[PDB]
């Protein structure tokens, strides 16, 4: 589900190279011919239509495509159909035969989790939901929460559905609440981390996601690579540096991870650069990580130019605080960049106001503004208390 | 935006390399 | 200096090490921030009842 | 909706009237006058006579004086009966320019101020600079006074030392009285 | 006979309620009879009195549609009809003398400011507005809100933004009716976005996003963006496209006021932080706008007080301040002083209440 | 009109009395502090 | 005559505010 979706994401988010799409489409070809998955193939094709993966043999015929493993065949409709006929037939006989015996009050539920597996493997939206609610209706043990939680999470990761996986997780957790198993706690948090980066709040996501295990795997409900890379990056991104030297300089799982695969570059290399303070090494390295790791991932292309801009801003921001008198001419010249880049994107940062950078661009000097007899607090409090005052005026608008 | 930065980046490096 | 062990700054432009002063805020940000939180709960609640 | 007896000299009079408000530097009245105008956009924009004070009002507002000045000289109506209003207008801009220069510059040369105000003789500018109460040296104009702080009655207010305290106490005192 | 007087009155109110297109067939034909109905044994009795048995609102509803000048048809030197209305409303205005009259009296002033806003001249507003103060404790939450809305409109031509912002923000916090959530709500939002533009402080239209049509929003975003990014070029082409819109709403005044603002907003984003800012940069930005008035406009810019700077052109640098305050004297104390005043008025209401 | 005089009178007595409420209220404030202090 | 009615009216207005104070005075 994960491995389907991830490489599906990889095709659709292709613009970098030929092989980025090509490898995606082949793995998707392998998978779509492995098991019946026609309507989620259909979606993929539709979603990257009028692009450069528009080749098909059932709803659009174009040869301008750079892919040809996003094509239908009608050979699909002999495999899909015999598998679906066997499965529906076998399971109708199961539910029928069980009910007829008057056997179980969970075996009816097991028969419908089976149908739910069956439907989430084809990629169905409504068929899977409507079967699964049956098992939760014939609840009599905490077993029902565990099964419900696994199947909603499977559909979610395949489609990229947010909303009924989110409602259904929340709805089921209060259905009976004791926090369940350990394993279920990690899943519950991690999905929540998705949700808060998806509405876009940033920090809220980190609170659940980083505290989620960074070695959690269940193959297709998330892999080891996925959870860990996602934790580590959001980690860096929305957190202060006290957190970073504590936790995002190493988890001992990450050490072991990066040993086997070079798909991280964010617990080791970028952290160490940032702590030493660079722009010669740090911004090059950001770009390389960005292309290779970030755009490929489903949830690191979802904070895009914010990742890039806040993190170049953060290294600049900490260098500002150590150097009261900073030569923008020396830095921009010789610190592994050119004058015009450093000056114009610095000038971009400044009225977003995440800096106390007292700038002259052409003289090539920057100085540094203390809070002193402005505070941060005196002025900030000075207009926060007017938040309070408006709501009482609002109350005294309406009165009795 | 990624595209802009990459173009500038490649440029900076090339320039630095030719000093 | 960046870790803020010692309260100095560098004036790089000058090539000198220059003075900084350690206390840059009083306890009025903390104090007010706590008050805002209480007030906001109480108010928000009250408006609902009134209706 | 009065649309039943229109002439074209009408148009000429309104452009003159718009210019009359404009030259006195009544910004608000110019805004009210467009509002009285029945079709604001069609009448005003098409009509070329009417277009000169409108273009002018934009360029004066922005502080693009030099462009307003060029547009007034080249007009059709300057030949005609905008000549009367020009004299009033010219003083209005030179005063705003004199005032802009007093605020911004700490120092500037005499020759520069002479070009900015639209004189082609130094002596007419030293006479005006001197009326405005600027100090001047040989080859330089000085703006040690970039303003002129004070100006008769209006005190116990703003930047004193203990009348402020009295006022602080007094606000409290009223506040006590109401609560209690 | 007691019953007779009462019976006429209840009937007069009833005819006024019905005639909003039920058992009716021409609002204008019927106006004569509505004027007839109103004045004896009703308007006459009340001489030192005001009520919500007398209501200008019913007559406002009636009169408003006629002022689309499609029944007049612009065949005539002036409307008679509006003059008649105005004559009669001003006649009430005499009778009111600020002893008990704030109720119905306030509606008449809304009507009077509206006619000035359609096509009159809004310099006459000043007196009515002042006359019209006297403690207000009998005006309805919707009425307060409409009056403010009209008042805000007045303020804006007179070039008084802050005063207008306070009133429009105070308006939308009155009116639990679901009938003033409809098109009236849209009009109100329009005006709050316009005031935001004028000050040039302008935040994103986020809040507006689930309370207006997505059709309204996109053009509305387009205007705000034009100011924010600080291009003249972007701004002019947005005015060109959404011409019908700015005309339609009648907030065509923006085009005059905003142009000078837009160009200033465009310098402001370019930093003024350090003790000197090199003249070449600031010249460059300005050169795009106009390169014949680069000194004149920067000087004007300073004069305004929006931003403030010092220039030498015998050094050829522009010198600037941080644009960040200090706390060390009376000016934060003045904010402290305003807040305590606001609290006391509010306190007085809670006790009273 | 003999009626109007009479009605103005009734109201006047009432007025003196509205000020009177205030004056007892002020007094009570003083006595409240002294009592609370005493305890 | 009309003016005499007005003088009385203003007294009636002031009283209600006093009534709400007659209640507050009793709490003290």
């Amino acid at each position: 589900n994960y491995e389907v979706s991830e490489k599906a994401f990889l095709l659709t988010q292709s613009k970098v190279s030929i092989e980025q799409r090509k490898e995606a489409a082949e793995f998707v070809l392998a998978k779509i011919k492995e098991e019946e998955m026609a309507p989620y193939y259909k979606y993929l094709c539709e979603e990257y239509l009028v692009n450069n993966g528009q080749s098909d043999l059932e709803h659009d015929e174009k040869s301008d495509s750079l892919n040809e493993w996003i094509k239908f065949d009608q050979e699909l409709y002999n495999e899909l159909c015999k598998k679906n006929e066997s499965k529906i037939k076998e399971l109708n006989e199961k539910i029928q035969k069980l009910e007829e015996d008057d056997e179980g009050e969970l075996e009816q539920a097991q028969a419908w989790i089976n149908l739910g597996e069956y439907y989430a493997q084809i990629g169905d939206k409504d068929n899977a939901e409507k079967t699964l609610g049956k098992s939760l209706s014939k609840a009599i043990s905490t077993g029902a929460k565990i099964d419900v939680m696994l199947t909603i999470a499977r559909l979610g990761f395949f489609y990229n559905d947010q909303l009924y996986v989110k409602e259904k997780l929340e709805a089921v957790n209060s259905m009976i609440e004791k926090g369940g198993d350990w394993e279920r706690r990690n899943r519950y948090k991690t999905y929540y981390g998705i949700h808060c980066l998806a509405v876009r709040n940033f920090k809220e996501a980190a609170k659940l996601l980083v505290d989620s295990l960074a070695t959690f795997t269940s193959i297709e409900l998330t892999s080891y690579e996925s959870i860990a890379t996602y934790a580590s990056v959001t980690g860096l991104f929305t957190l202060e540096r006290t957190d970073l030297k504590s936790k995002v300089i190493d988890s001992p799982e990450l050490l072991s991870l990066i040993s086997t695969t070079a798909a991280l570059q964010s617990i080791s290399s970028l952290t160490i650069s940032l702590y030493a303070s660079d722009y010669a090494s740090y911004f090059p390295y950001l770009l390389e990580t960005y292309a290779n790791v970030l755009i490929p991932c489903k949830y690191l292309n979802r904070h895009a130019d914010f990742f890039v801009r806040e993190m170049r801003r953060k290294v600049y921001a900490q260098l500002l605080e150590s150097y009261k008198t900073l030569s923008l001419k020396s830095m921009a010249s010789a610190f592994g960049v050119s004058v015009a880049f450093l000056d114009n994107d610095l000038g971009k940062f400044i009225p977003n106001k995440q800096l106390n950078c007292v700038i002259d661009r052409v003289n090539g000097i920057v100085e540094t503004n203390r809070p002193d007899n402005k505070n941060a607090q005196y002025h900030l409090l000075v207009k926060q208390g007017d938040g309070l005052l408006t709501k009482l005026q609002k109350y005294g608008a309406a009165v009795r | 935006d990624d595209f802009t930065n990459e173009l500038k980046a490649e440029l900076d490096r090339y320039k630095r390399e030719n000093q | 200096i960046l870790d803020k062990i010692f309260y100095g700054v560098l004036d790089q432009g000058n090539g000198w090490l220059y003075v900084y002063e350690t206390p840059n805020q009083d306890a009025t940000y903390d104090s007010a921030l706590e008050l805002v939180g209480q007030l906001n709960k109480v108010v928000d609640q009250l408006f609902e009842k009134a209706s | 909706n009065h649309k039943l007896s229109e002439s074209d000299k009408k148009s000429k009079l309104i452009s003159l009237y718009l210019l009359n408000l404009l030259s006195q530097n009544n910004t608000t009245k110019f805004h009210s006058e467009l509002q009285y105008l029945d079709k604001h956009i069609k009448n005003l924009e098409d009509d070329s006579l009417l277009s000169y004070p409108i273009k002018l009002d934009r360029w004066l507002m922005e502080g693009s004086y030099q462009k307003a000045w060029d547009l007034l000289q080249s007009g059709s109506q300057n030949i005609s009966e905008f000549d009367s209003f020009t004299d009033i207008l010219k003083s209005a801009i030179r005063d705003e320019i004199a005032k802009n220069t007093e605020l911004s510059y700490d120092f500037l040369p005499l020759s520069n101020i002479k070009a900015l105000l639209f004189f082609n003789n130094e002596k007419e500018t030293e006479k005006f600079a001197l009326e405005r109460n600027w100090p001047i040296v040989n080859s330089k104009v000085y703006f040690n006074n970039q303003s002129k702080e004070k100006a008769d009655y209006e005190d116990e207010m703003m930047h004193e030392e203990d009348q402020k305290t009295n006022i602080i106490e007094k606000a409290m005192d009223y506040a006590i009285s109401i609560e209690n | 006979k007691t019953i007779e007087v009462t019976a006429e009155i209840n009937c007069f109110m009833h005819l006024l309620v019905q005639l909003f297109l039920w058992d009716s067939k021409e609002l204008e034909q019927l106006v004569e009879f509505n004027r007839k109905v109103v004045i004896p044994n009703l308007l006459c009795y009340y001489n030192l009195r005001s009520l919500n048995l007398i209501n200008a609102k019913l007559w406002f509803y009636i009169y408003l549609s006629h002022e689309t000048l499609a029944r007049s048809s612009e065949e005539i030197n002036s409307d008679n009809q509006n003059i008649i209305l105005r004559s009669t409303m001003m006649k009430f205005l005499k009778i009111a003398s600020l002893k008990h009259d704030n109720e119905t009296k306030a509606m008449l002033i809304n009507l009077i400011l509206r006619d000035f806003l359609n096509n009159g001249e809004v310099d006459s507003a000043s007196d009515f507005i002042s006359k019209l103060e006297y403690p207000h404790t009998d005006v309805s939450s919707s009425l307060e809100a409409r009056y403010f809305f009209y008042l805000s409109k007045i303020n804006a031509i007179q070039l008084d933004y802050s005063t207008a912002n306070e009133y429009i923000i105070a308006a939308i916090r009155k009116a639990p009716h679901n009938s003033k959530s409809l098109g009236f709500l849209q009009q109100s939002n329009k005006l709050h976005c316009c005031i935001q533009l004028l000050m040039g402080d302008i935040p994103e239209l986020s809040f507006f996003h689930q309370s207006n049509m997505q059709k309204s929003l996109l053009p509305y975003y387009h205007l705000t963006k034009a100011v924010k990014l600080g291009d003249l070029k972007k701004f002019t082409s947005t005015i060109t496209k959404y011409k019908q819109l700015l005309l339609k709403d009648d907030t065509y005044q923006l085009c005059v006021r905003l142009r000078s603002n837009v160009i200033k907003t465009g310098i402001r984003i370019i930093s003024l932080t350090y003790k000197k800012i090199s003249l070449r940069d600031i010249c460059l930005k300005l050169n795009l706008d106009s390169e014949q008035t680069v000194e004149y406009m920067v000087s004007r810019a300073i004069r305004d007080g929006v931003i403030e700077a010092k220039i030498n052109h015998e050094d050829g640098f522009i010198e600037t301040t941080e644009l960040l305050n200090i706390y060390d004297s009376e000016d934060p104390q003045q904010v402290f002083d305003e807040r305590i005043k606001f609290a006391n008025q509010l306190h007085d209401e809670y006790l009273v209440s | 009109y003999f009626k109007l005089k009479k009605l103005e009178k009734e109201y006047e007595l009432l007025t003196l009395q509205e000020d009177y409420i205030k004056d007892e209220q002020r007094h009570l404030k003083r006595e409240l502090k002294r009592a609370q202090e005493e305890v | 005559e009309q003016k005499i009615q007005e003088t009385e009216l203003k007294i009636r207005s002031k009283t209600e505010n006093v009534r709400r104070l007659e209640a507050q005075r009793n709490a003290l």
